[PDB]
C-alpha cells in the first residue's frame, strides 16, 4: 500500500499569509494512463471531506485560484495565498492511482487572528435538576484568541478541581475565536451547603482573570 | 446535483453486524463506483472497497476483506456496507462517496456514526439554563441548555427548531462515568429574551426521545 506522508500535523497561519502543506508518497503514483491522481481534501469537524485539488494541480469546481496543488514524483505540495477565515480545517492529501486508495494522516490548519477577550457567563443549577437531586454550575468563555486558556472554580473562596468537564468548541469558521464550556457538577446537598460560586477565566488578554460569580440564596 | 443520502448514526452490540444504506438519487448510479470510507475522528480516512452498480463487481482493501461485504438494490439505487463480528475498533463514522472521471470522491453522505457497544441507551436529561437570578441587564443575554448522562452518542441539539443558529456554540460531547454530557449556549440581544420564546430542542435517536426545555428569567 502506498503510504502517504503529510506535514506539518499542525499548521497556525495569518489571515492573509500563505499557507503551505508537503505530502509525499512512498512510491511512485503515475497510473499507468500516465495520469497522476494525487487530490486534496478539505473538512471541516462533523462535515464530510470536499474536493479541491485533483490531478496533483487542478482546481474542483468552484475552488478559490489561492488554491494552488503542485509536484511530481514522491513530493507533493499545496499552497494556499492569502489564506482566509473560511480555509480552516484539516486538509488531507490523496492518491488513487494505487488500489487501494490512501489518504494522508491530515494537516490541521489554524487561524491566527487579533487576541480576543472571551466573554464569560456562570450559571446556577436549574431548579429541575435539582429536584433531581443533583447540582451542575455551568460556565460558558465564548469567542476568545488565542485557544490556550484556563478555569478555575471556587467555592465560597476556595478552589474546587474535582468534578469540573471542560469541552472546546472547534475553531469558528467566520470570526476565528474559539469558545469554551467548563461544568463543576455537585450533589444538591453540596450545593446547598455553599453559597458563593466563581468561575474565573485567565487569559492572555489580562494579567487579571475574568471573574463570574453569585450567590446561590440571591436575586 | 447528486446526492447520497446516509443514516445518521447507528449502535450495534460487540460480536453482532449491521448494515449500512446509502441511496443515490439524482440520476446515474449505474455508471459510477460507489465507495465506503471509514473514519475515525479527525484521523486520514481510511478505503473499505467499492462496487460497481451497473454491472455488479466489488474491490475490498485486504484489512476489511473478511469483514465486510457491499451489496446493491438496483431498484432503490441503494448500496450497503454489511460489516460482521462487530468490535470497538469498528466505532467510527463511514462514509458512502462516489468515483468516476479525473477526480475520485467529489461526492460524498453525510457520513454514518457508528457505536459499537454493550452498554445500555440512556436517554439524556435536558436542563434549561437561565441567567443569574437578578444579574444587571447587559445589551446581550446568554441562555444554555445542558444535556446530561446519555448513551450513545448523538444527540441533536437545535434552538427554536433550527430557527435560531447565530450566536449559537454547541459544545463536543464528554464522556465521563459511562455516561455523555454535552452543553449549548446562544447569545441573543436583551430585546430579543425574555421578549421573545427561546426553546432548546434534544433529539436522542438511540433512545427515540425528543425533549424541549423553554427558558425563562429565574
Ligand atoms: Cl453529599
Amino acid at each position: 500500500d502506498i503510504l502517504m506522508t503529510q506535514t506539518p500535523l499542525s499548521l497556525p497561519v495569518s489571515l492573509g499569509d500563505q499557507a503551505s502543506i508537503s505530502c509525499r508518497s512512498s512510491q511512485n503514483i503515475v497510473h499507468n494512463n500516465g495520469i497522476t491522481y494525487l487530490e486534496w481534501y478539505l473538512q471541516r469537524p462533523g462535515q464530510s471531506p470536499k474536493l479541491l485539488i485533483y490531478k496533483v494541480s487542478d482546481r474542483f469546481s468552484g475552488v478559490p485560484d489561492r488554491f494552488s496543488g503542485s509536484g511530481s514524483g514522491t513530493d507533493f505540495t499545496l499552497k494556499i495565498s492569502r489564506v482566509e477565515a473560511e480555509d480552516l480545517g484539516i486538509y488531507y492529501c490523496f492518491q488513487g492511482s494505487h488500489i487501494p486508495p490512501t489518504f494522508g494522516g491530515g494537516t490541521k490548519l489554524e487561524i491566527k487572528r487579533a487576541d480576543a477577550a472571551p466573554t464569560v457567563s456562570i450559571f446556577p443549577p436549574s431548579s429541575e435538576q435539582l429536584t433531581s437531586g443533583g447540582a451542575s454550575v455551568v460556565c460558558f468563555l465564548n469567542n476568545f484568541y488565542p485557544r490556550d486558556i484556563n478555569v478555575k472554580w471556587k467555592i465560597d473562596g476556595s478552589e474546587r478541581q474535582n468534578g469540573v468537564l471542560n469541552s472546546w468548541t472547534d475553531q469558528d469558521s467566520k470570526d476565528s475565536t474559539y469558545s469554551m464550556s467548563s461544568t463543576l457538577t455537585l450533589t444538591k446537598d453540596e450545593y446547598e451547603r455553599h453559597n458563593s460560586y466563581t468561575c474565573e477565566a485567565t487569559h492572555k488578554t489580562s494579567t487579571s482573570p475574568i471573574v463570574k460569580s453569585f450567590n446561590r440564596n440571591e436575586c | 446535483q447528486v446526492q447520497l443520502q446516509q443514516s445518521g448514526s447507528e449502535m450495534a452490540r460487540p460480536g453482532a453486524s449491521v448494515k449500512l444504506p446509502c441511496k443515490a438519487s439524482g440520476d446515474t448510479f449505474t455508471s459510477y463506483w460507489m465507495h465506503w470510507v471509514k473514519q475515525r475522528h479527525g484521523h486520514g480516512p481510511e478505503w473499505i472497497g467499492n462496487i460497481y452498480p451497473g454491472s455488479g463487481g466489488t474491490n475490498y482493501a485486504e484489512k476489511f476483506k473478511n469483514k465486510v461485504t457491499l451489496t446493491v438494490d438496483r431498484s432503490s439505487r441503494t448500496v450497503y456496507m454489511h460489516l460482521s463480528r462487530l468490535t470497538s475498533e469498528d466505532s467510527a463514522v463511514y462514509y458512502c462517496t462516489r468515483s468516476g472521471g479525473p477526480y475520485f470522491f467529489d461526492y460524498w453522505g453525510q457520513g454514518t456514526s457508528l457505536t459499537v457497544s454493550s452498554a445500555k441507551t440512556t436517554a439524556p436529561s435536558v436542563y434549561p439554563l437561565a441567567p443569574v437570578c437578578g444579574d444587571t441587564t447587559g445589551s446581550s443575554v446568554t441562555l444554555g441548555c445542558l444535556v446530561k448522562g446519555y448513551f450513545p452518542e448523538p444527540v441533536t441539539l437545535t434552538w427554536n427548531s433550527g430557527s435560531l443558529s447565530s450566536g449559537v456554540h454547541t459544545f463536543p460531547a464528554v464522556l465521563q462515568s459511562d455516561l455523555y454530557t454535552l452543553s449549548s449556549s446562544v447569545t441573543v440581544t436583551s430585546s430579543t429574551w425574555p421578549s421573545q420564546s427561546i426553546t432548546c430542542n434534544v433529539a436522542h435517536p438511540a433512545s427515540s426521545t425528543k425533549v424541549d426545555k423553554k427558558i425563562e428569567p429565574r
